[PDB]
């Protein structure tokens, strides 16, 4: 257990299970094999992105 | 002077994240793109400038929002930008 | 080049944030000081760092933790510590 | 009207919450720069700080 | 005089190119000139959300 | 590193230039001094990025749009936004 | 640290404008490349400082005079200037 | 169709805007879909000073 | 005192370079001892633009 | 980062090389007046950047051009341009 | 960040130049060599540093001191040094 | 033909300046035009402590 | 930008350092040759970096430790670990 | 990019050992200055190059020679050069 | 005790008093109120440090 | 001659040394540059590297 001003959590075990799995996901990320690409190709994946929601309305 | 890049990883995290706030408020997703953007950019000049992750050793932690965080790590020639994710829930996952 | 100063009424709310969460942790108290250090410092560099306050303008906000917001003004002679507030509950107290 | 935010949207339980948050916050930073007090270094509150540290340690 | 093609100018007429920037420089000069002192980028960006704040509620 | 002033005059201008803009769009108003923004805070760290002024000497000229010049100084200790002014017409022309 | 680098398409961009502009003013011409340069070079060691483009995404615009934009792109190896444009007309043409 | 005021925007109407827009799309997608591969500042500064150079020969004759 | 070539200096002789060196030392030191405090670049790229402009003016009468 | 400065004899020795050379060819005063201040500011990013004076201890020499060197001095707060000098002659005289 | 290439040609100019320098000051020659290595190798990080070449375009001058240039070209994957001559004199004025 | 003021140039000829510009050309335009692919700075460096070595044995 | 690469010579010194100071401590010999690391592989970005050997022209001498010295060529495609060497003593062994 | 300041303390430290070498070879102080020097610059760009000080924690270590180790310390401001020291001998000393 | 190969020094007790003297000789040198000289400075006391040990030949 | 030299001046004990040093280095580095065994990339060093101590830390 935890207070809301001690933690981001709710008990012990929540501090485990999270951490746990943020690990677990900045590993899998880290031994992907797929080239990172520079932020201004991220730039472009997000302004088509929002473009295609803007365009279901 | 480090160049800003992304792992395809942490942007499969920002569709994700931006796709869940749209059925709700698609300026919400909006608005959160541009504060991971004034975070994850300013790191070019000042890498070293948010500590390093408790959780995850050798990366960094931008807490952008109250829920939301931003893991890079700087390497030999770049700030990588290893995961966004929700400071609070388990969430993006895995697929 | 700007100096750091912090308001009165800023390390007041950091006596009532501190002084609560040693009850619990008397660590936590001091580790949360240390990233709401390495946040305020940093800042006599680069103080157009952090995005302005939305609720609050004028204002530059600084999300140290989930739970935590460092607010401050950067003055013609100085980078100023207004207060030092819950980013979730209506905390630390009035007097 | 009152709605329930989902903790993915908004660090808010309700919108109601969200207005009287806001509303406090204002309220505190005009307390706290219409305050008198001048404005204490950095310096001076990590002083202020270990010694506050020191006190509590010191209480068993 | 003589008018300007829009790739060579940003104005249309010679003429109207100069009075532009004499209207510049007589500005900047009373700009500089001017006593009041200048207010920190913070506090413009106050003013700012200030401004459409009062216009927003002008409903 | 140098902090990013303003001079009162240059704000004056800010002013009359949204109060323009929105009467048409009042999110124009809102994008504009957003990219003024990205202009002038730059600056703090890279002053003498944007080349000298042609018409004003000793000023800098920021085209931060085709209708749109931030004019700023590098002084010995902050940069200075002197003025903002539409790029093409003579405006905002201070009515006092 | 990137190279500078320019694509075939905008310095045959370059040679329009240039060309048109010298019918009027020759040394309008070359005071326009200075500036242009002048635009392009400072990118080497500050490439994501032009904000991103509207229009073309994965862009970024430099209004480097009131009637002409610099299009460039910034990448892996070398920040790249796609095309040379006039802010307001449609000029030059593509070939 | 409307009419912009020139502190709205940099064209005349919002007709020239999409028109302008669709273009620039158009140009940068056939310049970046163009094989000719890309080079460095000083080869560009190189054919710029023999262009100029070339000019001024034609005036002075 | 001996000659100097080319190659070897920026000077025609020996005496020349000391003649030169002592001059840049006092010139510095002056320079360095003066009260004015030193104005940034852009005062002196306006002191600049003022000086040809003056001189254009000057040529043209 | 630091900011670029020029000493007043530095300038009182600019309007010197400029009034003498103007005297012949005005447009060489102007010539030289871009690289001398073309290479001046670069220093505000690399200021280490030209080796120390010989001549000169504790100043750092810009040979700009083969009659022309710049003598500067970086320090605690900005790089400052301490004297423009013809490489080969006395010339501008101190006043 | 690009690799700092000589060209054989401008190799061919330090030989004749520091063969030259040192019939005189053996020292000189050595100095020489320093003054021009510590503005070839900076390059490779700052590459535009050095204006460019007006007797040769495309080409960029190092003053590297009052009697001897250095000119480079920063090429698509190098800086490369393509001679290395007296700033005054015609020298070296390669014999074959 | 005119000779030069050496505050306006490093020659003291035009006729001088000139020939000396069309002789760097001509050598830029040699060096670019040779065949012998470029050394790297290091090959450059060894070239140089092998000269000097070789100069200091003649004594 | 220049690939990190070792002489087969090179790595059979590494081969006989090692092998002889896990002799004495084992993890001597294994903090030796992450000094050993961090100084050959930030190379492939800052070739130029270490100064050149002056017992050994052509090659530059990188002080890892007081007793020992890594040797390295920047070729025209890579940056090649010559010898590693006691800087002290004539060590390692021939073959 | 930081500028390279050092502590009167290593510069005190560098006359007592130059002078100390004057006494056999004037030219072996002045050679080694030289690579003190070539050390000491080069961390203005590539401040966190050298590996942090075991002995000594959150300082670097810089072997420029066997015989001598260069300490320096990043700053928020500045790198700064805290100690020059002989790598075996406890030399020079405090006064 | 120590091999040359496996330390700079030559006894253990040399890797404490060595480093002991070391982390003193950094806290006096820190402890200092002198404020720290740019480079430049250093380079200018070198100098005139050298020149005045050449005249004395 | 030979002379005895300083661990402040020089890293070897005499001059002999010196020469018989910087001699040993020449002939070695002069050896590994004509070797005619192609050079290995950093990361399979690497490899030989946590292979060799993962010998050793099996010999007991």
């Amino acid at each position: 257990a935890l207070s809301p001003m001690v933690s981001e959590f709710e008990t012990i075990e929540q501090e485990n299970s999270y951490n746990e799995w943020l690990r677990a996901k900045v590993a899998t990320s880290l031994a992907d094999p797929r080239p990172a690409i520079p932020h201004d190709e991220v730039e472009r994946r997000m302004a088509e992105r929002f473009a295609k929601m803007r365009k279901e309305r | 002077m480090l160049p800003v890049l992304w792992l395809e990883s942490a942007d499969t995290d920002l569709d994700d994240i931006t796709s869940y706030i749209a059925r709700f408020d698609i300026d919400a997703a909006e608005r959160l793109w541009q504060r991971l953007r004034g975070c994850v950019l300013p790191l070019s000049e000042h890498p070293y400038l948010y500590p390093p992750s408790d959780r995850v050793p050798g990366l960094r932690e931008i807490v952008a929002h109250p829920n939301y965080i931003i893991l890079y790590r700087v390497t030999t020639s770049s700030v990588e930008v290893v995961n966004v994710i929700h400071a609070r829930r388990q969430f993006p996952l895995e697929h």
